């Protein structure tokens, strides 16, 4: 009989960075989501396994909220089959998806006039992630052939960026909270 | 698809100034933004990244700033050296670069002078005729060179090239060709060229008549 | 040290193919995003594709579907390959350590593509007849593929000089003009000759100038 949380997913008022990127995991609950899809409040919501005016209606093992905040150009790489820095390095949705992504602007909470720079990502990788995975090292980036020992210099970098969010930044450039819902003995249903 | 405007295209200034050269993104960009220095003939390298720092090993009178919509690259105090094209660039899943500002040495004013050259006998033998103006050793850059054939003024049948600043005076050579066919250029008598300069008071006319 | 050297580059035509090879020196090319700028005669820079240290790649509209980067691990090496080729793609052509944010630090010293129909040629030399400042020159007409070497007297006049870049004709041939300013009193005493050297087609003239 009881709801499911989304609103202190949704709602919360501090997100993750996207490097770093939060995982909810819903369960044993019931989940009314057309209220979230009739919120009409989201520039992004756009769903993957099956319509998303169709899914009150369906049952899963598990279901998963994560959540993040990435500039807005950023955006359609949260899908499946895309590539970049966020896809690539940071957060990697699987070519067979099946789920919602749920985004919208967040100018008016998550940019600062000076600049905010608590949101990072991450820009230095050797190679791409697995789908959900969440790499939050901080170990120095060797580009070259010699060790870099923990120190920053020429081919030792530091594999995280900050988004420097300003409310002046063009939209694509402003910041956007996003959150992934991933569908998984059935413990959540409509 | 954001546009940078870069600008001047142009700056000439002496040694020892302060020059400021401007990137105009159509929106804000926050920090995405690096300059380059390119010397002719020579590979670019990189001053400035993410808008205001300084890359490693390039001289303090480097700076950049920028608020995200207006990027300058400030050059506190012009050395011989920084005579040189600067190229502000935008980044992220692709790289643009602006169209330049080539800073150049500031001099007085310079007139040209004029010559007008008609077609050689042996060229004409071959079916063509080449026209050549000369600008000689003039300053600023900006001059118009309009051909005129029998009092019409010619377009789309001439191209022009410039040298680089001289390096002993600081000044630039321009040269027009004019091209036409041997039957075009016996159909016609007057030929000219009208230069238009800040030097000069009124444009000065160099030409010749076909055949004398 | 810190190295990169591009090669490859020739001269080709409108439709064919061509790979450029970038060998780098001090740093891991696979560890690394890596781009490739040109630039056209007298135009200004322009980025060209760029493959990120986990493989992915992206392009310039302008050679999207006709360039594709690529790089060989074991030999340290960047590489494009040119498809389709234009005009327009002549170049010289960069590749550069790419740090993204903190920009393109290392540069190679650049590789030069050429691309015409125009098949090698040496040019015409023809007079440019002088009329206390006087002028006079050589037009170095319909020739391909650049350069060019233009001098006077055998080295001997320098002073007021000024060879022009050549421009690129609508026929697909180059052209240029060099001059020389020299007192008036002097034309009729002293010879002026003109050196036109095209090595591509192993073609010398001398030209002599007179009134
Ligand atoms: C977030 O808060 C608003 C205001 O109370 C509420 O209307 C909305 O339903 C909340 N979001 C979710 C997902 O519960």
């Amino acid at each position: 009989t009881n709801l499911c949380p989304f609103g202190e997913v949704f709602n919360a008022t501090r997100f993750a960075s996207v490097y770093a990127w939060n995982r909810k995991r819903i369960s044993n609950c019931v989940a009314d989501y057309s209220v979230l899809y009739n919120s009409a409040s989201f520039s992004t919501f756009k769903c993957y396994g099956v319509s998303p005016t169709k899914l009150n209606d369906l049952c899963f093992t598990n279901v998963y909220a994560d959540s993040f905040v990435i500039r807005g150009d950023e955006v359609r790489q949260i899908a499946p089959g895309q590539t970049g820095k966020i896809a690539d390095y940071n957060y990697k949705l699987p070519d067979d998806f099946t789920g919602c992504v749920i985004a919208w602007n967040s100018n008016n909470l998550d940019s600062k006039v000076g600049g905010n720079y608590n949101y990072l990502y991450r820009l230095f990788r050797k190679s791409n992630l697995k789908p959900f995975e969440r790499d939050i090292s901080t170990e120095i980036y060797q580009a070259g052939s010699t060790p870099c020992n923990g120190v920053e210099g020429f081919n030792c970098y530091f594999p995280l960026q900050s988004y420097g969010f300003q409310p002046t930044n063009g939209v694509g450039y402003q910041p956007y909270r996003v959150v992934v819902l991933s569908f998984e003995p059935a413990t959540v249903c409509g | 698809d954001i546009q940078l405007t870069q600008s001047p295209s142009f700056l000439s200034a002496s040694v020892g100034d302060r020059v400021t050269i401007t990137c105009r993104a159509s929106q804000g960009i926050s920090s995405y933004l690096a300059w380059y220095q390119q010397k002719p003939g020579k590979a670019p390298k990189l001053l400035i990244y993410a808008a205001s720092t300084l890359q490693s090993g390039v001289p303090s009178r480097f700076s950049g700033s920028g608020s995200g919509t207006e990027f300058t690259l400030t050059i506190s105090s012009l050395q011989p050296e920084d005579f040189a094209t600067y190229y502000c660039l935008h980044l992220n899943s692709y790289r643009t670069f602006g169209l330049g500002t080539k800073v150049e040495i500031k001099r007085t004013v310079a007139a040209p002078s004029v010559f007008i050259f008609p077609p050689s006998d042996e060229q004409l033998k071959s079916g063509t005729a080449s026209v050549v103006c000369l600008l000689n050793n003039f300053y600023p850059r900006e001059a118009k060179v309009q051909w005129k054939v029998d009092n019409a003024l010619q377009s789309g049948n001439s191209q022009e090239s410039v040298t680089e600043q001289d390096s002993k005076d600081s000044t630039y050579s321009l040269s027009s060709t004019l091209t036409l066919s041997k039957a075009d250029y016996e159909k016609h008598k007057v030929y000219a060229c009208e230069v238009t300069h800040q030097g000069l008071s009124s444009p000065v006319t160099k030409s010749f008549n076909r055949g004398e | 040290e810190v190295q990169l050297v591009e090669s490859g580059g020739g001269l080709i035509q409108p439709g064919g193919s061509l790979r450029l090879s970038c060998a780098a020196s001090g740093f891991t090319v696979s560890s690394n995003y890596m781009s490739w700028v040109r630039q056209a005669p007298g135009k200004g820079l322009e980025w060209v594709s760029v493959i990120y240290s986990g493989g992915s790649t992206y392009y310039a509209d302008s050679v999207k579907g006709r360039f594709t980067i690529s790089r060989d691990n074991s030999k340290n090496t960047l590489y494009l390959q040119m498809n389709s080729l234009r005009a327009e793609d002549t170049a010289v052509y960069y590749c550069a350590r790419d740090r993204d944010y903190y920009g393109m630090d290392v540069w190679g010293q650049g590789t030069t593509v050429t691309v015409s129909s125009a098949s090698t040629k040496g040019p015409s030399v023809f007079p440019l007849a002088p009329s206390g400042t006087a002028a006079l020159g050589c037009l170095v007409k319909d020739y391909f593929p650049e350069p060019v070497t233009v001098s006077w007297n055998s080295g001997a006049l320098t002073s007021g000089v000024h060879t022009f870049p050549a421009v690129l004709q609508s026929s697909g041939l180059y052209s240029l003009s060099s001059v020389v300013t020299v007192p008036s009193s002097s034309l009729g005493t002293q010879t002026y000759i003109c050196n036109v050297n095209h090595k591509p087609s192993n073609t010398k003239v001398d030209k002599k100038v007179e009134p």
